[PDB]
């Protein structure tokens, strides 16, 4: 029965080079092409390349030319990868596969049946920058006779994770923490909502907790009603 | 080209899913499943082939370059995200991930100008959120002076409330301080099946 | 009537029993005599289907040259399965011979003679014969030694252009002599000299087909990106000795798109140690023989693979392939297949 057993995950900085390995077993290890494929969310599956046992054979895609390394060892049945120059783009979960239909005469190398369990791969920098919190004010006048939404805007931090809670974890009902997005900035940002009786926005308190851990940075701020 | 759709199908346990890959190039195609913190898995090979350990419940059609698969009776195990393949491309992908009906509700929309406080960094966010709104299905559009904006605005969307079955999205529209002074009506226009009409909620700018 | 079918071919030679040479003793106990008068029959009003990548004729070849190759050029040591075999390697003489490859009773050999065909789909010129043509077994990589020419134009060949992984064959209509050399008085070190005036000219109408085939974008050559030595090196046997010659320069671009007008001339090494085509391992041969180590060689044919990779450019990329031998058949037996009567 085939198997393909990859190597732990990691954690990289930009600028460092990465190696993982991929052993096979279940089958004749020459006889069939060995192929990386990389997931990353939110973007198509990338073929990286694909390496021939027999002779060490290689193609890698265009796009990696230069940055990509295939190599295997005979005797271990070990399929290697290394990729250098590796930036944020570089995030993400790697995979060796083999194709479905393998004879020692032929091969189809594409209908991807056989994957390894996947390296999952982080490249960022230790860089931690603290989140700008802006307050989402309410409205102009009091409409006494409907409901009124309010928040904050955690803006400009990295990395993941921030949290918000709403009077110290007090307030809960209608609130809306969305995920965050990532900014071309290569920060990330997010939006933290909650609808509140629009009566009680001159008499109740609204404050929003920002935690960020890896900036160890608290931030309280208070959202109110513009006065114009 | 390898052009994959929908994005993201909401369904519920029964319903039947159908992902279509539209190609520019003939030739085998592949579908693939993948759950979470799982290794994909081939499901379909050479355009409707099932590959071994997949019931007749997959099903791969190709109508002209259109190649479709179609996944009737959803069961837990079927949700994920699913690609196409065809030699070393393959498709944007479709995530597939459950739904519990409920009765249709538009939803509430609200916009926010930009922080006072925001303003002296020299960046401005305008806000639009969109409160508890079913299907999850909500087309959002940012109009700057009634001009359509592109590529200036990123969404995001809320898991599925546990109490309600209800959605929330929230798009924001990112400008300079700059940019953002040179012009007065600010809009976002919101498109959904609870809507008779897509609604728009605006602020001109200066004013109160 | 026929149908396609696989059976197990004989063989046919011109090899001399007195000859000491490999090719020759081999030969004489594994084949019979050529036929001085053969029979050509050109069918007309016939169509016939071929693939030169699902041809099994080229399988039983294979065979035959394995067999060859093991029951001649025996290592001094034998390293594979993580064992040791010391043998004995005295040195040979060594010259492959043509190799005709013939049907038995009941079955026929279909011959395509389009000018250009190119290895697969239906052929109008389809003759019947009993053997195939005097086929050199000659062993190499990324260049076709010593091999046949294209009629009219070149001809590209592969199963699949769409596939980066399927092997593209390049098939010449005019060879480019290459003179390999290892002189007398280090010896492992040698050279091959080629015309760079008619090699950039062929590579030049090279790009120009493989335009034909890629929607005129740009062609682009380039060395391998890697691999073992047997196949980021010209690889070839030479008078028993294994030689691997540095192709670097036979792919620049350069000359393509002056003063590139001279003798090319790429850094050889013979080497002892070499990894085993045949598929097993590791071998040790004695050093190279005393004296002058010469061949003079038509490049026939080129080897290639096309970079793959989802990007969005205009413009491909080639390497010089090889590793399976089985296509330094397929490049000669391609215009042949097998039938049976009824
Ligand atoms: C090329 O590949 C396709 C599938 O990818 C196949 O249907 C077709 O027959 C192949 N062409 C040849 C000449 O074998
Ligand atoms: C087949 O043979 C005829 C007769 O000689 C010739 O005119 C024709 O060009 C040939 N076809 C090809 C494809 O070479
Ligand atoms: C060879 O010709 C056949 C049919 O004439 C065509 O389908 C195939 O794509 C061709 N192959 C190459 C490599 O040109
Ligand atoms: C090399 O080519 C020349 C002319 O093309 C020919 O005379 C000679 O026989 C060839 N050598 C071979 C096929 O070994
Ligand atoms: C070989 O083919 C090329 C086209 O690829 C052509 O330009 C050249 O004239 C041919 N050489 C011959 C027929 O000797
Ligand atoms: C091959 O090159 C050698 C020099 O390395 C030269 O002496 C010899 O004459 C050449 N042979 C041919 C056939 O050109
Ligand atoms: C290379 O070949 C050309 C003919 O194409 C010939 O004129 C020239 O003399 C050759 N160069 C050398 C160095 O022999
Ligand atoms: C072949 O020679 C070139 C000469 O520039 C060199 O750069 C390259 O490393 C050599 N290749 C090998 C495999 O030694
Ligand atoms: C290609 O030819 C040019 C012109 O002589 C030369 O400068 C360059 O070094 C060559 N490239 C090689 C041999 O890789
Ligand atoms: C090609 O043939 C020539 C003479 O026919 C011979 O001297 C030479 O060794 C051959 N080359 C190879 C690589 O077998």
């Amino acid at each position: 029965q085939v198997r393909l057993s990859q190597s732990g995950g990691q954690m990289k900085k930009p600028g460092d080079s990465m190696r993982i390995s991929c052993r096979a077993s279940g089958y004749e290890f020459i006889n069939c092409p060995i192929n990386w494929i990389r997931l990353a969310p939110g973007k198509r599956p990338e073929w990286m390349g694909w390496m021939k046992p027999r002779h060490g054979a290689v193609s890698y895609a265009r796009q990696l030319q230069g940055r990509v390394t295939m190599t295997r060892d005979m005797y271990s049945e070990t399929a290697f990868l290394e990729l250098r120059s590796l930036t944020s783009d570089d995030t993400a979960v790697y995979f060796c596969t083999r194709g479905k239909y393998c004879t020692a005469r032929d091969y189809y190398n594409w209908d991807f049946e056989h994957w390894g369990q996947g390296t999952p791969v982080t490249v960022s920098s230790a860089s931690t920058k603290g989140p700008s919190v802006f307050p989402l004010a309410p409205s102009s006048k009091s409409t006494s006779g409907g409901t009124a939404a309010l928040g904050c805007l955690v803006k400009d931090y990295f990395p993941e994770p921030v949290t918000v809670s709403w009077n110290s974890g007090a307030l809960t009902s209608g609130v809306h923490t969305f995920p965050a997005v990532l900014q071309s900035s290569g920060l990330y940002s997010l939006s933290s909502v909650v609808t509140v009786p629009s009566s009680s926005l001159g008499t109740q308190t609204y404050i929003c907790n920002v935690n960020h851990k890896p900036s160890n940075t608290k931030v309280d701020k208070k959202v109110e009603p513009k006065s114009c | 080209v390898l052009t994959q759709s929908p994005g993201t199908l909401s369904l519920s346990p029964g319903e039947t899913a159908i992902i279509s890959c539209r190609t520019s190039q003939y030739g085998s195609l592949a579908w693939y499943q993948q759950r979470p913190g799982q290794a994909p898995r081939l499901v379909i090979y050479s355009g409707s082939t099932r590959a071994a350990g997949i019931p007749d419940r997959f099903s791969g059609s190709r109508w002209g370059p259109d190649y479709t698969l179609t996944i009737s009776n959803l069961e837990s195990g079927d949700f994920g995200v699913y690609y196409c393949q065809q030699y070393e491309f393959f498709g944007q992908g479709t995530k597939v991930q459950v739904d519990i009906k409920r009765t249709v509700a538009a939803p509430s929309v609200f916009i926010f100008p930009p922080s006072d406080e925001q303003l002296k960094s020299g960046t401005a966010s305008v806000v639009c959120l969109l409160n508890n709104f079913y299907p999850r299905e909500a087309k959002v559009q940012w109009k700057v002076d009634n001009a359509l904006q592109s590529g200036n605005s990123q969404e995001s969307v809320t898991e599925q409330d546990s109490k309600d079955s209800t959605y929330s999205l929230s798009s924001t529209l990112t400008l300079s301080k700059a940019d953002y002074e040179k012009h007065k009506v600010y809009a976002c226009e919101v498109t959904h099946q609870g809507l008779r009409s897509p609604v728009t909620k605006s602020f001109n700018r200066g004013e109160c | 009537v026929w149908k396609d079918a696989d059976t197990t071919l004989f063989c046919a030679s011109d090899a001399k029993a007195h000859e000491t040479e490999v090719h020759n003793v081999w030969a004489t106990h594994a084949c019979v005599p050529t036929d001085p008068n053969p029979q050509e029959i050109h069918l007309e009003n016939v169509t016939e289907n071929f693939n030169m990548w699902k041809n099994n004729m080229v399988e039983q070849m294979q065979e035959d040259v394995i067999s060859l190759w093991d029951q001649s050029l025996q290592p001094c040591v034998k390293l594979t399965g993580g064992s040791v075999i010391k043998q004995a390697c005295p040195k040979i003489s060594f010259d492959p011979i043509p190799i005709h490859y013939c049907t038995p009773a009941g079955y026929v050999i279909l011959k395509c003679n389009d000018k250009n065909f190119n290895g697969t789909g239906p052929c109008k010129n389809v003759s019947s014969v009993q053997c195939t043509h005097g086929i050199k077994p000659v062993v190499s990589t990324q260049l076709l030694l010593n091999g046949s020419l294209a009629e009219e134009e070149i001809i590209i060949r592969s199963e699949n252009l769409t596939n980066n992984a399927k092997t593209i064959i390049v098939h010449l209509n005019k060879s480019v002599e290459i003179n390999c050399t290892r002189p007398s008085n280090d010896i492992r070190k040698a050279y091959c000299e080629i015309n760079g005036t008619k090699w950039n000219k062929v590579l030049k109408q090279v790009t120009e087909k493989l335009k034909e085939h890629f929607n005129n974008k740009t062609i682009i050559f380039q060395p391998p990106s890697g691999g073992d030595l047997e196949i980021t090196m010209h690889h070839f046997n030479c008078r028993g000795e294994f030689f691997y010659c540095n192709t670097t320069q036979l792919f620049n671009n350069t000359c393509i798109g002056k003063g590139c007008n001279g003798t090319i001339t790429l850094p050889c090494k013979i080497k002892q140690i070499i990894n085993m085509w045949q598929g097993t391992g590791q071998a040790m041969y004695a050093p190279p023989i005393d004296g002058k180590i010469n061949c003079v060689s038509n490049i026939t044919g080129i080897l290639l693979t096309r970079d793959g990779g989802a990007n969005n450019t205009s413009n491909e990329t080639f390497r010089p392939g090889g590793g399976n031998i089985k296509d330094n058949w397929r490049s000669e037996l391609y215009k042949y297949k097998v039938v049976q009567i009824e």
